[PDB]
């Protein structure tokens, strides 16, 4: 089978940033709306972001 | 077996009312936007080796 076209937000390959041959984008085009909201909490995404 | 499905977090934990419970909370905070215990993470969280 081929692989599963990894579902929303919280799936297993966002969550755990650690990763360099993931889907290894997270555009989020600069300076954006967007890139307010991935600055509430978690840096665990900004960071890779 | 797949992703979670109930969320919560850790914590440090101090009797009610004892003097430290703001410098310490604070302290937790200053780490997160330096950005130590962030880099602290690889160093024991390493690679995954499979
Ligand atoms: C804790 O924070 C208070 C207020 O900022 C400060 O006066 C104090 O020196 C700090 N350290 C200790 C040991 O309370």
């Amino acid at each position: 089978q081929y692989i599963d076209t990894v579902s929303g937000l919280s799936d297993k390959k966002f969550q755990r940033p650690q990763d360099q041959y993931p889907p290894f984008r997270f555009g989020t085009v600069p300076n954006g709306s967007t890139e307010r909201n991935i600055r509430s909490n978690y840096r665990d995404m900004h960071t890779h972001m | 077996t797949g992703e979670l499905f109930f969320r919560s977090g850790f914590g440090i934990g101090m009797r009610k009312d004892s003097p430290w419970k703001q410098n310490v909370s604070l302290s937790i905070l200053k780490s997160h936007e330096n950005g130590f215990m962030e880099d602290l993470d690889k160093t024991w969280v390493r690679y995954q080796e499979c």
